[PDB]
């Protein structure tokens, strides 16, 4: 996952282009011009071995996840990265577990408005208000103004 | 849909519970006022016969 | 520190900090057991669901009470409830908080002496003291003399007092309470076809009991007319629909305590009961009792059970004495919150029994004079 | 906006909490130094004789005892602690898992190893 | 009974924690010795309450999470 | 489904609606009832002295 | 290493390693010896064609089921039958993986016993264990109650479940299923012409069935609207030509699973064993059973039989309690996937009968601990 961008980091989206290049070996002459795996995987599967769709579909799905339609080449670097895991689950669950203990020094067990903003503010990132209540309603599933550690697990789920 | 469902069914139900309990404490506070004014009648009642009595005697 | 002011009882566990006006955590004293086999593999299923969580899966349980009339029969079960009264309910520590058990007059010995051997053993309490539960209910009204009728739901006890200084040859323990009108209810429901068995629909009748049943003002009447008429038949819902009909058993099921013969038991009903608690006062302090009687415990909640006593005890009592029969709106805990009354004051802050007492006496030191 | 952008940022903050932990963990190793210097009364072994030395070794030795009973008891509050913690965490398992068991699929042949079938040894990076 | 007996198991085992003292045959650099060995005894003692204390804050900690997670439940 | 969650959702809204009125309900009699309490407590100190009067006579 | 989750069925053996979603091999269950003479000398004419193989030389072979209802009538077909599933449509030897059987409950002890001695002696596998078909299906449904039918092709058993613990006095097994649903089809067939007898015919009856037939909402309508109407006759072209037309058959065959009079059995309808089975549990628990009412195995893909169902089950419930019925679109595979997850979980790792125990107790060990 990690290794494969790490070692084409130092390099442009011409991965991509080399990716266009393998498909057009096989699938040349797309239609669409938008995401479409399930082709070239079907074409690849096609070479004798047993037909299976889903996976298939699992590929195709696992690049839109902000609900919006579009699929970035980022999108693709995400299902490239996550069909394939090895560091997951933000490595070890319990320092997980130790970073909430960090989140709650008032050890209410529930993170409120207040943790999460001084945790960012400490991070210092620039994500916009619609972003902020996102990340909020990630972590705050129920909306309610507090977050236990079932929902920081559930808002930092497959987050490294 | 189905997640909207189970949502809109939760809160009905503790709606329900709610109006329940107020129903049950409105009965039992009303019962405690008909007590109540009975006795303020009867109160009154005796207070007349007492100051007759102080006359009398 | 705080004290921590439990209220063992029977049927329902009271308990909370010293100081406050309502307990923190009331829960039934009920430990059941599964009974049947279990399939589901990494459920996680316990194997005993005590307090408020066995009345919700209590389908497949098998609810056991620990205290059968005010004694204690199962200590096992006992101490498992008591901890999770301190660890779950109210989540303090006993090691740092002194308690105030309360106990019914007129019981065994080693029942009190192993409820402090276990305090201060297994618990390990600072301090523990155990109080008569009649005197906190007359804590909690605010006066100093009065006979107090305290109807539980194991044991009912009628404590006079006067003057501070109470009466011990004149206390009159009776059994009947509670739970005998909730098997009585169980048992006259089959009149009209409704059989409950299991000790969870115990539970259920229970319930029924608590919502439709009331005193009767005057017995006969009310029996000619719900005879007659159909005004009296209220309907209740089962936990699965089926909804049903009580008729007459309104108020036939709290009469037992006015009529103890109605379950077989010989004695006089819970009206004539206290007369003969008053009777065997001395003469000089009788007009003080009649005009102070004092209701406490939860059977003493019926609807227009305040007037029917009332009447009772009018007819049997001189004509010349006014009678008069305190039932505050917070009967049920009327004996916690004397409880927090009285372990609030200054001048009870040195009758606790310290541990190194205890250490030095045994267990029997509760009888001593530390009592 | 980019999901790989979000995964950065999310790294980032993973970063920056590690970083506190770890500033955490610092200030907690200095505190337990500087407390156990505290707690600890040195020890005076200057010109002493024989029965000094001795009355304050059995004197330490009772003192020793009494630490340890106390650490003992705190050790037992903390094995205490540590079990009821197991037992409410596979509580909460139970009452938030059920559907949670990984449903997990082996048809699907890592792409890695199918650019390698197809492709021999031109497909390095995967 | 099991209370008692946990109390006479709970004092047998700090007995035997006491290690058997006995310096009537060392000289007075021996007796040093030992008197330091005791210190860093009692500094190890030390240390392991601190980190007990630590953890013991750390799990009500992590009782209080679960009580909140438990009220989320209901 | 979804005609379920509709009609789910106006039950909810129905059942908050009394349970408004059931407070407000609450609130009056208990309000009459401490009223009546404290005309009790004056009927009492009424038969009070007039008792003692009664007994001096 | 991986377990297979094997599960024998009646009908269609499904296997597949554990950790997936669907079976990897699954084929019909039949084992036909042919029946002709047979002239071409060399042309490598086998003995026994069983699994798919005989679904296609069907013409020349008399196809005849090892497993008649749940029970296994014929040893030596069904240890065929295994064989050809680890080795050929698996092809893994059973000497390094464990397996995991399925049953139906109430079955004879004589088969399960034979069932694991087999796996132990003739496969040799490591160690195997033997689950009740509809535990597994209310693990594929993700639940943890609910009263689960699961009408398969040999036999339809309603096993209740709460809160992970069965409840085995409220097991209701009954021997109508797809195969008597078959037979009844091939009867009611002859009543336009059509007959089918060999052996072979009635796999094509059974496509019939599951290709047109379907569950009436109301019965009685139906039968009217298709007898002045002609709007519900389906045509359907036999493995040869000369269409058939399917007028009223389409319907009144699945409506023997609510009507088992029609084909003279006494017992009531799928719709009222349920009922049955809930009523016979406690009060405490019928309202979860009555909201979690899960229907799986293969019969039960009739299209509209999920509004049948709850239609009559509202019918006869009480008016209070929510009716609702859960039927996944993978319900033909439920129980393996089912299966499949309870393979993978690490709680059960510890449950596998190991070979050593049996060596040790023999094959009565299956009704021990390890259940
Ligand atoms: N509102 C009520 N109406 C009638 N009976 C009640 C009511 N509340 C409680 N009870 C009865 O009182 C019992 C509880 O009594 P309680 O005072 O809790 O006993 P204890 O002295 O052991 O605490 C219950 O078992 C119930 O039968
Ligand atoms: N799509 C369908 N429509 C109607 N009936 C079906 C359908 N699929 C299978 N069946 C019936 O179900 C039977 C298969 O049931 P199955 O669940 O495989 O039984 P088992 O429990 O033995 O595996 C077949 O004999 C067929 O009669
Ligand atoms: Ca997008
Ligand atoms: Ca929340
Ligand atoms: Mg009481
Ligand atoms: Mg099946």
């Amino acid at each position: 996952d990690d290794i494969y961008k790490a070692a084409v980091e130092q390099l442009t989206e011409e991965q991509k282009n080399e990716f266009k290049a393998a498909f057009d070996i096989f699938v040349l002459g797309a239609e669409d011009g938008c995401i479409s795996t399930k082709e070239l995987g079907k074409v690849m599967r096609m070479l004798g071995q047993n037909p299976t769709p889903e996976e298939l579909q699992e590929m195709i799905d696992e690049v839109d996840e902000d609900g919006s339609g579009t699929v970035d080449f980022d999108e693709f670097l995400v299902m490239m990265v996550r069909c394939m895991k090895d560091d997951s689950k933000g490595k070890s669950e319990e320092e997980l577990s130790d970073l909430f203990r960090m989140f709650d020094k008032n050890a209410d067990g529930y993170i409120d408005l207040d943790e999460l903003k001084m945790m960012l503010q400490a991070t210092g990132e620039t994500i916009t208000e619609d972003d902020i209540e996102e990340l909020m309603k990630d972590g705050d599933k129920n909306n309610d103004g507090r977050i236990d550690y079932d929902e920081f697990l559930e808002f930092m789920k497959g987050v490294e | 849909i189905e997640s909207d469902l189970e949502r809109a069914e939760e809160r009905a139900e503790l709606s329900e519970g709610k109006c329940a309990e107020l129903e049950e404490e409105l009965k039992t506070v009303t019962n405690n006022l008909k007590s109540l004014e009975a006795q303020a009648e009867k109160y009154s009642q005796k207070e007349d016969k007492y100051e007759e009595e102080i006359k009398v005697l | 520190t705080t004290a921590l002011v439990c209220d063992n009882g029977s049927g329902l566990v009271k308990a909370g900090f010293a100081g406050d006006d309502a307990p923190r955590a009331v829960f039934p004293s009920i430990v059941g057991r599964p009974r049947h086999q279990g399939v589901m593999v990494g459920m996680g299923q316990k194997d005993s669901y005590v307090g408020d969580e066995a009345q919700s899966k209590r389908g497949i349980l098998t609810l056991k009470y620990p205290i059968e009339h005010g004694i204690i029969t199962n200590w096992d079960d006992m101490e498992k409830i008591w901890h999770h009264t301190f660890y779950n309910e109210l989540r303090v520590a006993p090691e740092e908080h002194p308690t105030l058990l309360t106990e019914a007059p007129l019981n065994p010995k080693a029942n009190r002496e192993k409820m402090t051997q276990i305090m201060f053993e297994t618990f390990n309490v600072p301090a523990m003291y155990v109080a008569i539960q009649a005197v906190l209910s007359l804590y909690a009204s605010g006066r100093t003399t009065g006979i107090v009728l305290d109807s539980g739901d194991g044991v009912t006890h009628n404590v006079p007092i006067y003057e501070g200084y109470a009466l011990p040859h004149a206390i009159m323990r009776l059994d009947l309470a509670g739970r005998d009108l909730t098997d009585y209810l169980m048992k006259i429901l089959t009149e009209r076809g409704y059989s409950f068995v299991t000790t969870a629909e115990r539970e259920i009748v229970r319930d029924i009991k608590e919502k439709l049943c009331y005193v009767a003002l005057d017995f006969e009447n009310e029996m000619a007319t719900a005879a007659s008429s159909s005004s009296l038949e209220k309907s209740y819902e089962l936990p699965d629909g089926q909804v049903i009909t009580i008729g007459n058993e309104r108020f036939r099921c709290p009469e037992t305590l006015f009529q103890p013969s109605f379950i077989g038991m010989e004695s006089a009903g819970i009206h004539e009961t206290t007369y003969n608690s008053i009777m065997k006062c001395d003469i000089d302090i009788r007009k003080d009792l009649y005009a102070n009687n004092v209701l406490s415990g939860g059977t003493t909640m019926y609807p227009g059970i305040a007037d029917r006593m009332q009447k009772e005890i009018t007819a049997l009592a001189p004509s010349t004495m006014k009678i008069k029969i305190i039932a505050p709106p917070e009967r049920k805990y009327s004996v916690w919150i004397g409880g927090s009354i009285l372990a609030s004051l200054s001048t009870f802050q040195q009758m606790w029994i310290s541990k190194q007492e205890y250490d030095e006496a045994g267990p029997s030191i509760v009888h001593r004079k530390c009592f | 906006i980019s999901a790989s952008r979000k995964l950065q940022l999310k790294t980032l903050m993973l970063q920056i909490a590690k970083q506190e932990m770890e500033r955490e963990a610092e200030e907690r190793r200095g505190e337990k130094g500087r407390v156990l210097r505290t707690r600890c009364q040195p020890l005076e072994l200057d010109g002493l004789g024989f029965e000094e030395l001795q009355d304050l070794c059995r004197q330490l030795h009772a003192r020793v005892d009494k630490v340890d009973e106390e650490r003992y008891d705190v050790e037992a509050k903390v094995t205490k602690n540590i079990t009821e913690i197991a037992d409410l965490t596979q509580k909460i398992y139970d009452l938030r898992g059920k559907f949670k068991r990984p449903t997990l699929r082996r048809v699907r042949i890592s792409a890695d190893a199918m650019m390698q079938a197809l492709l021999g040894t031109r497909a390095k990076e995967s | 009974g099991k209370r008692q007996t946990e109390r006479e198991k709970k004092k047998k085992i700090l007995a035997e924690r006491r290690k058997v003292l006995a310096i009537d045959h060392l000289n007075e650099d021996q007796l040093r010795e030992k008197a330091k060995e005791l210190w860093q005894s009692i500094y190890n003692l030390e240390a392991e309450k601190f980190d007990l204390q630590e953890k013991f804050k750390q799990q009500k900690y992590e009782i209080n999470v679960l009580r909140n997670r438990i009220n989320d439940n209901q």
